[PDB]
């Protein structure tokens, strides 16, 4: 809070410090509001983004994990293939073939293309 | 690729009175149903009613 | 910066080439293409450069060969030495066949096109040079396979050209030297694309005239698209770039492999090379996430940003020297998320003082030093480029120590 | 070498009144269309993608469409980025008419 006040601008591994903390937590609407300091200090935010949306599936925040990953992907961000292989096996584990139907419609839209491996995770929901 | 997936349907049987009862049944707040229609009285005789 | 000849825009565009915003110069160089007027941003792309396919030799990648403007005729006898190349390893042979075979046979377009092309007097390609010339060369490993590859193109000169050489077979390669041009050439132009004719598509090595003079530059502006109802490739101006008024229009020719041990291999010599660095060893390891930091660096490897919305214009030290030395090095990094440790002692200052002495100012052989650059003297057109490719070498390594020691100098603000 | 540089290069004179009745025709926009989809695959995804543009259009900035008929508006938009001047959705004058309408034959 302090820093603003002085007027340094933080670091980049000072937004990122703190994106992992209130993903660990839980905290939803908290990442978010980081992510507009960066939006306002000429900043990308798909690093943080990327450990944001991965640190939330490290816990049990399911529902949290997609509502962050779709509301950033929906614009235009690439994501990592690991995050994509992440998300479409963790979402049909849990039985979210909606939320797992919508990243691999939006992972084929950023070039990558659906293997065997996306299709036998969704298999698994809708046998 | 994953195509547009679009599952519709079309189903046909034949029906259950249950079902033709729930149809056209219509039960008033008094509780009468009245949905037989007894009589043939296709248009009055007197005004077109 | 002379505009070419009007013969040079003519003959190719007689046959359906149409070029809109640039013109092509002459000023001693690969001839180059440079624009006119300004563009300013656009949405998706402006196409440029309409080049038919039947200004072309795209010889397929794979077997059977196949050459979509036809050049062998029925039975001549040179798909035979085609036919006897080893696939996979030397690409570069069957298309100098054709390119030789496009020189004797009509007035094909290439027997025209010839005169444009860099003679052996010109050209920068090592497989001109000569034995004394690759030795002036601070590097034995490209000596070696430079000087390997010299040869397996004089035994696949003998083999199809000894004494009997059916005077279709000859008057094409009367000796050893011009074989090398047309070799080199193919090295140099030739560019595997995607084909699709009608229902086939294929991978090819093609060769494209008016396209070849686009110039190098890693940080590039132009696509290679291919037109698939009317046979047509065209350069296409990135989405979103700002276009001068005669400033150099390049597309990139490696990207994801460099090393300056295959670009300089493919011709003239790396300068910025954002995807070479030297390995270091020697020391436990440094931190990652400050030197990408200290400069504004953006991570995620496959694709490195400055931000140029960084500061008060914080320094003009950024090359691609620098992007390549902040992602080939120990870079240690932890758990991602530690107090990063000011413990100049391990996390910095001796650490890349070990690197400095690791990179003990060009210890490994040091056969010269400041004193070779600019020796002001241009000849062969071979000669003073491998003292151009040490000159780059030990500029890469001076200028990577330079960023290691600003960096350790500026962890405190 | 080859004698035929400007033989095949002569200009074709008396080309102006070949230049106008492609103009009121729709000749333009017919040879417009097809060099926009002379790089599509599947012509269905282009008409689709077309259509979508042009209800977007008129989504934006509905105030203003009724006569510049948005699908010759976003056609001339893409037509417009790579040279190509194609006037404003493809808008036609009467620069000589001191009357409402003309006889059209």
């Amino acid at each position: 809070r302090r820093e603003l006040s002085v007027g340094l601008v933080p670091l980049h591994e000072t937004f990122v410090a703190l994106v992992r903390l209130f993903g660990s937590k839980g905290r939803a609407t908290r990442g978010l509001e980081i992510l507009a300091a960066m939006e306002k200090l000429n900043y990308d935010i798909r690093k943080a983004w990327l450990v944001l949306v991965e640190e939330l599936v490290r816990s049990n925040h399911l529902e949290d994990a997609n509502k962050v990953f779709l509301k950033g992907a929906k614009g235009g961000l690439r994501a990592t293939d690991e995050i994509y292989d992440l998300m479409i096996e963790e979402d049909c584990k849990s039985g979210d073939h909606s939320n797992a139907l919508t990243i691999a419609y939006e992972m084929e839209a950023a070039g990558r293309m659906a293997t065997t491996f996306h299709f036998n995770c969704l298999l698994s929901v809708q046998a | 690729m994953i195509d547009q997936y679009k599952h519709q349907q079309l189903r046909i049987g034949s029906v259950s009175p249950q079902q033709i009862s729930a149809w056209a049944t219509k039960i008033l707040p008094n509780g009468e149903i009245v949905g037989e229609v007894t009589k043939p009285y296709t248009f009055h005789y007197k005004t077109n009613k | 910066m002379n505009l070419a000849d009007p013969d040079f825009y003519k003959i190719g565009y007689v046959r359906s080439f149409r070029a809109y915003g640039v013109e092509f110069r002459e000023g001693p160089d690969g001839f180059g293409v440079f624009a006119s007027k300004d563009i300013e941003p656009l949405r998706r792309a402006r196409m440029i450069m309409e080049i038919p396919l039947e200004l072309m030799l795209t010889i397929s990648k794979r077997l059977p060969w196949m050459f979509f403007p036809d050049i062998v005729p029925v039975g001549h006898p040179i798909f035979d030495i085609i036919n006897s190349t080893d696939p996979k390893t030397d690409w570069d042979l069957r298309l100098a066949c054709l390119l030789l075979l496009a020189f004797d046979q009509e007035d094909n377009f290439w027997q025209l096109y010839g005169d444009f092309l860099p003679s052996a007097d010109e050209c920068t390609s090592l497989l001109l040079a000569t034995e004394e010339d690759l030795l002036e060369l601070q590097d034995e490993s490209l000596e070696l396979t430079m000087r390997e590859q010299q040869h397996r193109c004089l035994e696949f000169w003998e083999k199809n050209w000894h004494s009997a050489a059916p005077l279709k077979i000859k008057r094409l390669a009367r000796d050893p030297k011009i074989f090398m041009w047309a070799a080199s050439i193919a090295q140099t132009r030739c560019i595997n694309m995607e084909m699709r004719i009608g229902a086939l598509i294929q991978d090819a090595n093609v060769l494209v005239p008016y396209a070849d003079m686009l110039n190098h530059s890693f940080q590039p502006n132009c696509f290679f698209h291919w037109r698939f109802k009317d046979r047509m490739l065209e350069v296409m101006i990135n989405p979103g770039s700002r276009i001068k008024k005669g400033e150099e229009m390049t597309v990139n020719y490696l990207s994801g492999q460099q090393n300056n041990i295959f670009m300089q291999r493919f011709g003239f010599s790396s300068a910025v090379n954002p995807w070479d660095a030297i390995c270091f060893s020697g020391d436990s390891r440094i931190h990652l996430d400050t030197f990408l930091s200290v400069f504004n660096i953006t991570g995620l490897r496959q694709e490195y940003y400055y931000n140029s919305k960084s500061a008060k214009e914080g320094d003009s030290f950024v090359d691609g020297a620098v992007i390549a030395a902040a992602r080939t090095l120990p870079t240690w990094s932890d758990r991602d998320v530690p107090i990063i440790p000011s413990v100049e002692r391990k996390a910095a200052k001796e650490l890349q003082e070990q690197c400095h002495e690791i990179l003990a100012k060009y210890p490994t052989t040091a056969k010269q030093d400041q004193q070779i650059l600019d020796a002001t003297e241009d000849g062969r057109r071979t000669l003073e480029a491998a003292i151009k490719y040490r000159l780059h070498r030990k500029l890469f390594i001076g200028k990577v120590i330079d960023a290691l020691e600003i960096y350790q100098d500026r962890i405190l603000f | 070498k080859d004698v035929f540089m400007e033989a095949k290069l002569e200009r074709v004179p008396f080309l102006e009144e070949q230049m106008r009745k492609v103009n009121e025709g729709g000749g333009v926009m017919a040879g417009d269309i097809d060099r926009l989809m002379k790089s599509e695959d599947n012509r269905f995804a282009f008409v689709n993608e077309i259509a979508a543009e042009a209800t977007a259009y008129v989504n934006n900035n509905r105030d203003e469409y009724g006569h510049k008929k948005a699908i010759h508006h976003v056609l001339s938009n893409r037509m417009n980025d790579a040279g190509f001047a194609r006037p404003e959705a493809y808008l036609e004058t009467e620069p000589f008419s001191p009357g409402p309408t003309y006889l059209k034959e």
